[PDB]
């Protein structure tokens, strides 16, 4: 259901990190590290993407 | 220009009234949505 | 130098670690929340959606845009449209933006870069979709398929974190003091050894350990505080401290003004 | 649905004062000040800077109820000394402290 602008817990933005992440996966095969480099330190902002379930993808396969 | 209802398949703006049948300008499929408003709608980010 | 003293630590463009010494905790905490909650910012508040074939609903999108960080450099020289003697809003008190996104290429994506700034800036850097992205298009709003359209129109306004979370430029703030529990304002939990079972904090490297032979100093109070002010963009971390000090002052101002009015 | 409008935590409504001061009969030279549209942010700050001024015989505060952003502050000082002044000074002292801070934060800054 798309990524959440700003993390609930602390507030830090997290909109941009999406495409970046899904790439550092496909190729560079990371998790922990990718994130670390994406500047996502403390678990609070962290859990947002790693727990995000992009439903929108299946929805987009729908007509209107 | 101008639109009333559209079709679930042949998305073609229609417009009708009583007894004038309840189908579409092709597709028999008798669905049809009742298209947006002209006066813009204002929402709250809450 | 003398009484209070500042001691900036490693600072960048999106952070400012630093040490505040010779001050009472009370005031640190006070200042703490002021950044977190009472600093003027600028966020969208009214959205006049024109077209939207997205799978997301109107107010679902409305919410999203509310949080997106906008510029706020000369944010201090503007008034709330509600206070502006203009019925509703205007350039002299509001900032309007447009957005149209039609799906033609039978997955089209909608990034925040596609926003124009049709309204009057009153000639001051502000009300701009703060981009720090390398290319120039931070925060991908959403994707759409075949023939899906989407026409918006955003209006931005002042406001603060109190009024709504979608404002505050803080977003997490570190605060610690006396890493080695010497003032004993806490009683550490443990199974056998406190020191070993309790993780040393990275701030523990800037202060000397307790040292046993010394008795408990009692007349000592909480002095020196290690913080860290993260930022989302919009306002330079420094202003995000100054303006705070100032807003607090502005409050402190009326606190002195209102006072007179009661004399 | 039943929650007030957010902007009611700081804007004063039609004829209502920020401050309300009441004299205390319980003991001589004492007052209870009702603060409207405020919280710990500004409260705790005033309370603190009063135990610095060894001329203040008492200084406490409280939040009547959490739903309403307000608070009452009760202060009592020595003989013939008005609290308001000590409040002014220590408040100014804050500004001075902050004036200094600002400055001390600017020179410090410049060296980068
Ligand atoms: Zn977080
Ligand atoms: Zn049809
Ligand atoms: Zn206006």
């Amino acid at each position: 259901m798309i990524i959440p602008v700003r993390c609930f817990s602390c507030g830090k933005v997290v909109g941009d990190k999406w495409d970046a992440y899904l790439r550092l996966l496909e190729e560079g095969k990371q998790e922990g590290d990718a994130l670390d480099e994406l500047k996502l330190k403390r678990y609070c902002c962290r859990r947002m993407v790693l727990t995000h379930v992009d439903l929108i993808e299946k929805f987009l396969r729908y007509n209107p | 220009y101008g639109v009333k209802y559209t079709c679930g398949a042949c998305a073609h703006n229609f417009s009708l009234n009583k007894s004038d049948p309840v189908r579409c300008k092709e597709c028999g499929h008798r669905v049809i949505y009742k298209a947006r408003t002209k006066r813009m709608s204002k929402f709250l980010t809450t | 130098s003398k009484e209070p003293k500042v001691n900036i630590i490693n600072a960048q463009d999106d952070e400012v670690e630093l040490m505040l010494s010779d001050v009472n905790l009370s005031l640190a905490n006070s200042l703490r929340r002021t950044m977190l909650a009472e600093v003027p910012t600028l966020a969208i508040d009214l959205v006049e959606i024109k077209m939207n074939t997205s799978v997301l609903a109107d107010e679902f999108i409305s919410h999203r845009l509310g949080l997106i960080p906008l510029v706020s450099e000369d944010v201090e020289e503007m008034k709330y449209s509600r206070d502006c003697t203009c019925e509703d809003y205007c350039d002299e008190c509001s900032v309007v933006l447009e957005l149209s996104a039609r799906h033609e290429g039978e997955t089209t994506d909608v990034y925040s870069s596609s926003l124009i700034k049709v309204s009057g800036p009153g000639n001051l850097n502000v009300g701009e979709p703060v981009r720090r992205d390398d290319y120039d298009q931070g925060i991908l709003l959403c994707k759409l398929r075949n023939h899906q359209e989407l026409n918006i129109r955003c209006i931005a306004k002042k406001g603060i974190a109190k009024e709504h979370a979608k404002w505050s430029p803080c977003s997490a703030i570190a605060f610690e003091y006396d890493p080695h529990n010497k003032l004993k304002h806490t009683d550490f939990w443990f199974e056998v050894d406190a020191k070993k079972e309790w993780p040393d904090s990275k701030y523990a490297t800037w202060e000397e350990p307790p040292k046993p032979g010394e008795v408990f100093d009692y007349k000592a109070k909480p002095n020196r505080f290690y913080m860290t002010v993260e930022t989302t963009g919009s306002l330079k971390a420094n202003q995000v401290f100054s303006r705070g000090i100032k807003t607090l002052q502005e409050k402190l101002a009326n606190v002195l003004f209102e006072l007179e009015n009661s004399r | 649905m039943n929650a007030p409008d957010r902007f009611e935590l700081f804007i004063l409504p039609d004829d209502v004062p920020k401050l309300k001061i009441t004299p205390d009969s319980r003991v001589p030279n004492c007052i209870i000040i009702k603060f409207e549209r405020e919280d710990h942010t500004l409260a705790n700050l005033l309370r603190e800077e009063l135990a610095l001024y060894p001329d203040v015989t008492f200084v406490a505060y409280k939040v009547e109820h959490p739903l309403f952003a307000n608070f009452v502050m009760r202060l009592q000082t020595e003989e013939g000394t008005r609290p308001k002044q000590a409040l002014e000074r220590a408040c100014a002292s804050i500004i001075n402290k902050l004036k200094t801070l600002d400055h001390k934060f600017n020179e410090e800054w410049n060296i980068k």
